[PDB]
RNA sequence: UGUUCUAACGUUGACCCGUAAUCCGGGUUGCGGACAGUGUCUGGUGGGUAGUUUGACUGGGGCGGUCU
RNA sequence: GUUUAUUAAAAACACAGCACUGUGCAAACACGAAAGUGGACGUAUACGGUGUGACGCCUGCCCGGUGCCGGAAGGUUAAUU
RNA sequence: UUUUGUAUAAUGGGUCAGCGACUUAUAUUCUGUAGCAAGGUUAACCGAAUAGGGGAGCCGAAGGGAAACCGAGUCUUAACUGGGCGUUAAGUUGCAGGGUAUAGACCCGAAACCCGGUGAUCUAGCCAUGGGCAGGUUGAAGGUUGGGUAACACUAACUGGAGGACCGAACCGACUAAUGUUGAAAAAUUAGCGGAUGACUUGUGGCUGGGGGUGAAAGGCCAAUCAAACCGGGAGAUAGCU
RNA sequence: AGGGUGACAGCCCCGUACACAAAAAUGCACAUGCUGUGAGCUCGAUGAGUAGGGCGGGACACGUGGUAUCCUGUCUGAAUA
RNA sequence: UAAGGUGAUAUGAACCGUUAUAACCGGCGAUUUCCGAAUGGGGAAACCCAGUGUGUUUCGACACACUAUCAUUAACUGAAUCCAUAGGUUAAUGAGGCGAACCGGGGGAACUGAAACAUCUAAGUACCCCGAGGAAAAGAAAUCAACCGAGAUUCCCCCAG
């Protein structure tokens, strides 16, 4: 059956991708975020 | 933004209250025009979004005292 | 409003009469068109 | 104690310029014109939306009855 | 044709057709504190809303109630003064 | 454990080990105990000072009355033979403890409400741009020719190739049954079944966001979640219940 | 003080008390330059769409109350020693 | 400062050094790819593609620098439109982004409590947003007092539940 993850890298990137995080202030607030936890992977790029 | 250029009355909040007193938040907003402003000085027409009151202040102190005040302020026109 | 007529408007009075109009009147007619002046002094 | 007027104001008419631009602004002009529209106040309407209330006793509950 | 992905596929929904009703254009209407945008680069043979549901034969009586539409004399009635 | 009552066929526990529930702060009252006593005690602060300073305050030594006010009395009433409350009992500050108050206030547990974000890689609708539909049927309009007509109409043959047309694979679905139900699979398999040039189907990308979307409408769908998504926060919501 | 060392170290080691140290950069505190800034004195001046008001709301411990005072969205509007 | 040393897992290898240029420590310098405010344009971050000026070429090319936006100021220029103004280009200066709390301001819930609930409460709390500073804010009486007086603001203890 189809199941709910349909990998597209493309939709990946301009969905969750580091420039559409920039693009918004929540979206920087996002990486304000993650900066402060302390992720080594800030985003999906 | 309804901000009045020569006074800088703005929307602000307060309440509706019902005659059993229930709050609902509302705004107040300013009784803005835009208006053309002869400025004989200059010999031309200056439209400003003003109050009702700011059109008295207008009045009252000369559109020229008035634009040099927001000159100072930095409010373009 | 208070102002001072410069031209000789109708309805109104002469050069230099002090008259009290709407100020309405003053502000977009008599004012822009150099028939009155504001009562400064 | 009617309407008329233009100058505020409107223009999602035309033309000109910023300009390589169906935005915007400025200008010219026509039309409308103290009307329209907006602010504050105010009467009406308002399940469109919201917060809630909608009792207890009871040979289960409800219905009926009851409550001093 | 459509539908309850995963217990209902149907008599349910839709449908062409019909009717009522709104709408003169900066349309009604809708999204939007707004600017605007859709309606439509359409213009009443158009567009929205509502109900009915091919077609055939048809669709009677009631306007008192509730709504809507029109009226505007009289009563009542807000801020204001 | 809960109950009137449980061997109960009521609840809970497979076992062990470890962790797991009346606290803390401040106020207030009572008890104990210690100090001082008609007094007791200081707060902030100063001070290098657990000292010492600091008595601002607080409680007590007087009550009665709504109050002015009076005062071992006072209020009541025009006034008490009276009557009510008082006089006729030592307090206060620590320290320990019991209770109360405000706080999550013994611990664990909702369904929910609100705020800010994240989501249309599933799915719903739409937008743009590409792709798919073996094979076989049926034979609309129209046309040509002949007949027919005053001319039409009409009518026969040939032609023509319409359709949310027909039969049927791919493709899209999901009507029945059996199986499976700790599955091969958190929705399938097998045999049959419906649509299959369309209101069709499909790839890639795009747009719509939560009282919001989208819905040929089932409260359907919005990432195995939907009569109000998910994540974080208000947050230890509240829980007269277990 | 404390730590280390083959078990528990004043005297084995590193420290500790105490006494000293900066080529260079630098915080600070005073000192005297330059640059700008102008004090003193006499005479005069003394914040208007403001205060105040009406309407609506908000803030004040103070819920419109008999409600002073403050803020102002809206309409107004003084006297100025 | 030195008789040792070439960071760790982590030995080895090849070496450096022992009286001072081994190593080590501190001050001041140098270097400092690409992405990121990211700023030459673009972009699915760490990539793609330029313009202009200079300098150097083995004629194939190569190197370096600059080129964002906004604000303010100045110069040159410049419509409709006569003067003009809008507008345009260049230059100089500044800004931008990040950061735990505290601080000022713009907005601002609900659960909850009231043993229901609407006034009220929770609370101007949570949260969102803007701005700042080492603190911020406030501040030198159109203040209190009570006929006596005090003398800006802020913070603490009382007054007092
Ligand atoms: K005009
Ligand atoms: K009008
Ligand atoms: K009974
Ligand atoms: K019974
Ligand atoms: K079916
Ligand atoms: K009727
Ligand atoms: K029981
Ligand atoms: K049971
Ligand atoms: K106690
Ligand atoms: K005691
Ligand atoms: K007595
Ligand atoms: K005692
Ligand atoms: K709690
Ligand atoms: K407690
Ligand atoms: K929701
Ligand atoms: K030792
Ligand atoms: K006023
Ligand atoms: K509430
Ligand atoms: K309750
Ligand atoms: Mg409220
Ligand atoms: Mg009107
Ligand atoms: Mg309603
Ligand atoms: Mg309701
Ligand atoms: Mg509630
Ligand atoms: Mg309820
Ligand atoms: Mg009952
Ligand atoms: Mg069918
Ligand atoms: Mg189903
Ligand atoms: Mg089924
Ligand atoms: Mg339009
Ligand atoms: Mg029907
Ligand atoms: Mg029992
Ligand atoms: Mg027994
Ligand atoms: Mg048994
Ligand atoms: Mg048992
Ligand atoms: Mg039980
Ligand atoms: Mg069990
Ligand atoms: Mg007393
Ligand atoms: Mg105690
Ligand atoms: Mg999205
Ligand atoms: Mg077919
Ligand atoms: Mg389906
Ligand atoms: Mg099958
Ligand atoms: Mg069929
Ligand atoms: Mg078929
Ligand atoms: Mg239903
Ligand atoms: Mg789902
Ligand atoms: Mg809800
Ligand atoms: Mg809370
Ligand atoms: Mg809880
Ligand atoms: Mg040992
Ligand atoms: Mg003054
Ligand atoms: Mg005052
Ligand atoms: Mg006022
Ligand atoms: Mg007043
Ligand atoms: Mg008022
Ligand atoms: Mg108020
Ligand atoms: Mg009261
Ligand atoms: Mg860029
Ligand atoms: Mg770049
Ligand atoms: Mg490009
Ligand atoms: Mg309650
Ligand atoms: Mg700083
Ligand atoms: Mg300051
Ligand atoms: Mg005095």
């Amino acid at each position: 059956m189809k199941r709910t993850f349909q990998p597209s890298v493309l939709k990946r990137n301009r969905s969750h991708g580091f420039r559409a995080r920039m693009a918004t202030k929540n979206g920087r607030q996002v990486l304000a975020r993650r900066r402060a936890k302390g992720r080594a992977r800030l985003t999906v790029s | 933004s309804r901000v009045c250029q020569v006074t800088g009355k703005r929307p602000v909040t307060g309440n509706n209250r019902s005659h059993a007193l229930n709050a609902t938040k509302r705004r107040f907003l300013p009784n803005l025009h835009s208006h053309r402003f002869w400025v004989e000085s200059e010999k031309r027409f200056v439209t400003l979004r003003v109050s009702a009151k700011g059109m008295r202040v207008i009045d009252k102190k000369g559109i020229d005292t008035v634009l040099a005040e927001l000159r100072a302020r930095g409010e373009k026109y | 409003m208070q102002v001072i007529l410069l031209d000789k408007v109708a309805n109104l009075g002469s050069l230099g009469d002090q008259v009290n109009v709407k100020a309405g009147y003053a502000r977009n007619f008599l004012v822009p068109q150099g028939k009155a002046v504001p009562a400064t002094k």
